[PDB]
RNA sequence: UAGCUAGUAGGUGGGGUAACGGCUCACCUAGGCGACGAUCCCUAGCUGGUCUGAGAGGAUGACCAGCCACACUGGAACUGAGACACGGUCCAGACUCCUACGGGAGGCAGCAGUGGGGAAUAUUGCACAAUGGGCGCAAGCCUGAUGCAGCCAUGCCGCGUG
RNA sequence: CCCGCAGAAGAAGCACCGGCUAACUCCGUGCCAGCAGCCGCGGUAAUACGGAGGGUGCAAGCGUUAAUCGGAAUUACUGGGCGUAAAGCGCACGCAGGCGGUUUGUUAAGUCAGAUGUGAAAUCCCCGGGCUCAACCUGGGAACUGCAUCUGAUACUGGCAA
RNA sequence: GCGGCCCCCUGGACGAAGACUGACGCUCAGGUGCGAAAGCGUGGGGAGCAAACAGGAUUAGAUACCCUGGUAGUCCACGCCGUAAACGAUGUCGACUUGGAGGUUGUGCCCUUGAGGCGUGGCUUCCGGAGCUAACGCGUUAAGUCGACCGCCUGGGGAGUACGGCCGCAAGGUUAAAACUCAAAUGAAUUGACGGGGGC
RNA sequence: CUUACCACUUUGUGAUUCAUGACUGGGGUGAAGGUAACCGUAGGGGAACCUGCGGUUGGAUCACCUCCU
């Protein structure tokens, strides 16, 4: 059965950009929603928003530059089947820091150069470029 | 069968005692990587370079006249310690020395002995084992190698 | 304020003692998946008043038996 | 695959045996030899592959090749083995190290005599 | 190598110990332990570290430092703060040795050294001047610890052979 | 350690030169042999065998062997595979196990943050100091990624409640 | 695996439309169960077929090749075996991602309905896009993009062998070596010889 | 002087092993023809091969003479 949503988040996003598509659908939940606006509020996805009423739907808007897909490579590095945790000092770098890493600190889920500022660890969520 | 090997044995016979050397020890296998193994029992000293005139004179005869169901597959060899004696002039000259003794025609309590010369007979050998001289005959015996005491 | 550990009763079988299974969760050497580990530790329970399966709050005291070497402070829960 | 299988089962470290048993780690062994000879190849070529009998010290009796010319070696030679093997000839994994005290050091060489113990000319 | 276990798992009582305790007894109970690998066989002194590797790792435990165990083999205690005691005791054994043949003596895995084994590894040195340790008020005495030397291209580093 | 003395005077070798890999000719040589870590080398011409010249490499050493790691992503945690190259059980059910939708509350176990304690010295590493340099020795630090405890934080995981 | 007709017993799938419970789920070592054919046990039974066997035809020699026989077997009952190129050579569950062609079983709508037009399901076949792949190919039924869990591989031979264990009446099965041996073995495709063929 | 303990020992009784070594399971072993390949099994039997049943497509063999940027 399924087993994860954040991984079917991504691939949606992942084989959905990969046919081009406008913006993709799926059952909303918090984390999503907290992940999905980290990227707009990092300039990812253009846009998001949550439709129907006792019904969850999520509605993102990608983007494309030069007729590419602003969004290369995205990786779930915590998986429910091995769980993922870095202190703050051992935050990682994606492409020398040209990427970006979602990191879920205890005081909020935020991008980890925030959490490098803040000076707090947190379980990896994923990778994008 | 002997695969001629009395044929061969004149063959290389006349090479053996043409530089001298002394024959004994004919042998052959045929199988993966069918060998033959000719021992020049030198005096003065088996040195493989002794053995290696000898080597070019039998090669060079051998081609001429190449043995039949054999392949050129020579093994110029010295008598080790355990050197194989299967005529009488080596236990004679092997006066009181041990040797291991296996025959063709197995049977319950055969003579599979290994034990110390004392006496031979041109068909028969007597050798020390299970403590009594005891009577041995090389006409069965196909196999049979002079033992020195080791560890 | 005191060191003390919890655990489930495995057994309560033994005449004024119990058989504790405390769990502990950790990362892995190499891979670093979490894995349960178990230990059957021997402990000392007065009145047998304990039950097989209950859980059960456990301090360390002075040895005791052959392979008792700890006392129970208080049970948790009841009524498995 | 699944680390869960790994944690039930983890990657065995290939394991790996050495290629020169009679030496047991002892980068030379001596023995006595115990009978030489010389075999010849197959029909297409003539030669004396020059390799002798020989039991360790320690009971491993094996064969070891004879390089060089001039070794003045036969039965109860008692010599010196060393690692490496000959890809030609099967069954030998060990050579001699000419210039040992019971073989005679290879004469008339004037290059690479560090490979035969033949001293430095006097001159 | 899948079962393992009867002082065995626990309890009472006594004894026992510097002290806890099946430590041991008496009894009481019939448990405890194992696939989170017991049990068994086989291998191995452990660690700081060392080597390798970009790392993770892998391999390692020579020297120096920490811990352990062992002192001909087996067994035992005695004394003492501390020993079941390397140059202490007793018994058994093997071996070596002495003998008057009746009995005795012995323990280099201290330092040298011999034999042997082996591919292979050194001097039967000097000094207690220094640091240490013992005993002693001290003086001082003792110290194959240690300080030094000898041996060896075994290694590292340096230099020359213009 | 310094000063004096005389005089180039007492002091260079091993390996390699077909490819991999830096460095080539000449005669031998006749598959005789040799050479070999491998692929391969060798006959009338052999830059691969022997010798000479010449050259490369190192150097008081240079080689060979052993041996461990590397290269080896070749047990792939980092970091592999499984249509046909090795590899999906004949199929299913199912315990243990692993994993788990969504919302709120609680918990604080995971986890994170901090703090304290500890993590022997040496070793490593940084910044030094001392041996004429260096090795070596040494000061200080860093580091010792761990463990334990206290304080925390609550997103996630877990637990508990709905 | 399943093939006349009919009855009796019963399992599973699918659709429409609700209503209902409230995460009750997924995977599965061990574990049970099923499991082509052949074979085994006991009893059957007995047409056709047919190992073996029997005979006829035919060379050192009939042998093989062919006939003509023909037993076991093939069938039934109940046991036992548990292996097959048991293969889609593709574990199970989920989600996502271009199309065209089909078959097949539902079912909504609407033409006047048959038809026909619109739909909308399930199963299934075939092309082929991106993709991936060593290539061949696969390509919404992925060998694509992901997830969860299990099984499994580690040069070739030795060898699915030996031993041991376990199962079976056996036959055997399952579990699973090493010594030693080799510098390969293998996968796809590429170009040419086959062909002496086949056609022009 | 005696009791308990217990080293060594001895007796048998076994097992586990370690060798030596007499003996035995087995990898290599000194023509008439009809030809897709295979798998499971049975029988013929030196074995192989063929046959019996059932299943699969995986429904072809072979290959040797040089360059500097
Ligand atoms: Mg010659
Ligand atoms: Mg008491
Ligand atoms: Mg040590
Ligand atoms: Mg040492
Ligand atoms: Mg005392
Ligand atoms: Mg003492
Ligand atoms: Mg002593
Ligand atoms: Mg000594
Ligand atoms: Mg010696
Ligand atoms: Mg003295
Ligand atoms: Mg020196
Ligand atoms: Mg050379
Ligand atoms: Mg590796
Ligand atoms: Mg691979
Ligand atoms: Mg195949
Ligand atoms: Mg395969
Ligand atoms: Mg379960
Ligand atoms: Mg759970
Ligand atoms: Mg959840
Ligand atoms: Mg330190
Ligand atoms: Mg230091
Ligand atoms: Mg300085
Ligand atoms: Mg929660
Ligand atoms: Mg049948
Ligand atoms: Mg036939
Ligand atoms: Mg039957
Ligand atoms: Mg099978
Ligand atoms: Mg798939
Ligand atoms: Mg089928």
């Amino acid at each position: 059965s399924m087993q994860d949503p954040i991984a079917d988040m991504l691939t949606r996003i992942r084989n959905g950009q990969a046919a081009n598509k406008a913006a993709v659908t799926m059952p909303s939940s918090k984390l999503k929603v907290a992940i999905a606006n980290v990227l707009k509020e990092e300039g990812f996805i253009e846009d998001f928003k949550v439709e129907g009423d006792t019904k969850p739907e999520l509605e993102l808007t990608l983007k494309y530059f030069q007729g590419k897909a602003v969004v290369e490579s995205i990786q779930r590095v915590s998986r429910p089947g091995l769980r993922i945790y870095k202190r703050k000092d051992e935050l990682p770098k994606v492409m020398a820091g040209l990427g970006i890493a979602v990191v879920s600190t205890s005081k909020g889920v935020m991008t980890d150069r925030a959490a490098r500022q803040a000076g707090l660890g947190g379980e990896i969520i994923c990778y994008v470029a | 069968m002997s695969t001629l090997e009395q044929k061969l044995t004149e063959m290389i016979t006349a090479p053996v005692e043409a530089l001298g050397f002394e024959l004994v020890g004919i042998e052959f296998i045929r199988g993966r990587t069918s060998t033959l193994r000719i021992y020049i029992d030198s005096e003065d000293g088996i040195n493989v370079d002794d053995c290696a005139d000898v080597s070019h004179q039998v090669s060079a005869v051998l081609d001429v006249e190449d043995p039949i169901t054999v392949a050129y597959n020579l093994e110029v060899s010295s008598p080790g310690l355990d050197r194989p004696l299967f005529t009488a002039e080596h236990y004679a000259r092997f006066v009181g020395e041990e040797v291991t003794l296996v025959l063709r025609m197995a049977v319950q309590n055969r003579r599979k002995w290994q034990g110390v010369i004392k006496a031979v007979d041109g068909e028969m050998i007597t050798v020390t084992v299970e403590g009594k001289d005891e009577v041995f005959a090389l006409s069965n015996i196909q196999k049979a190698n002079l033992v020195p005491h080791f560890a | 304020k005191i060191r003390t550990l919890q655990g489930r009763v495995v057994s309560d079988k033994m005449e004024k003692s119990i058989v504790v299974a405390i769990e502990r969760f950790v990362k892995h050497p190499i891979y670093g998946k979490f894995i349960k580990r178990t230990t059957k530790l021997h402990v000392h329970d007065e009145n047998n008043e304990c039950g097989i399966g209950d859980v059960v709050e456990i301090r360390e005291c002075r040895p005791l038996s052959k392979t008792k070497s700890w006392t129970l402070v208080r049970v948790v829960e009841k009524a498995v | 695959a699944t680390v869960n299988q790994l944690v039930r089962k983890p990657r065995a470290r290939k394991v790996a045996k050495s290629n020169v048993p009679a030496l047991e780690a002892c980068p030379q062994k001596r023995g006595v030899c115990t009978r030489v000879y010389t075999t010849t190849p197959k029909k297409p070529n003539s030669a004396l592959r020059k390799v002798c009998r020989v039991r360790l010290t320690n009971g491993f009796e094996v064969t070891s090749y004879i390089g060089g010319e001039g070794h003045n070696l036969q039965e109860h030679s008692v010599i010196l083995i060393r690692g490496g093997r000959v890809k030609d000839l099967p069954g030998v994994r060990y050579h001699t190290v000419r210039g040992a005290l019971d073989c005679s050091g290879v004469k008339d060489r004037k290059q690479a005599r560090s490979k035969y113990g033949v001293k430095r000319p006097k001159a």
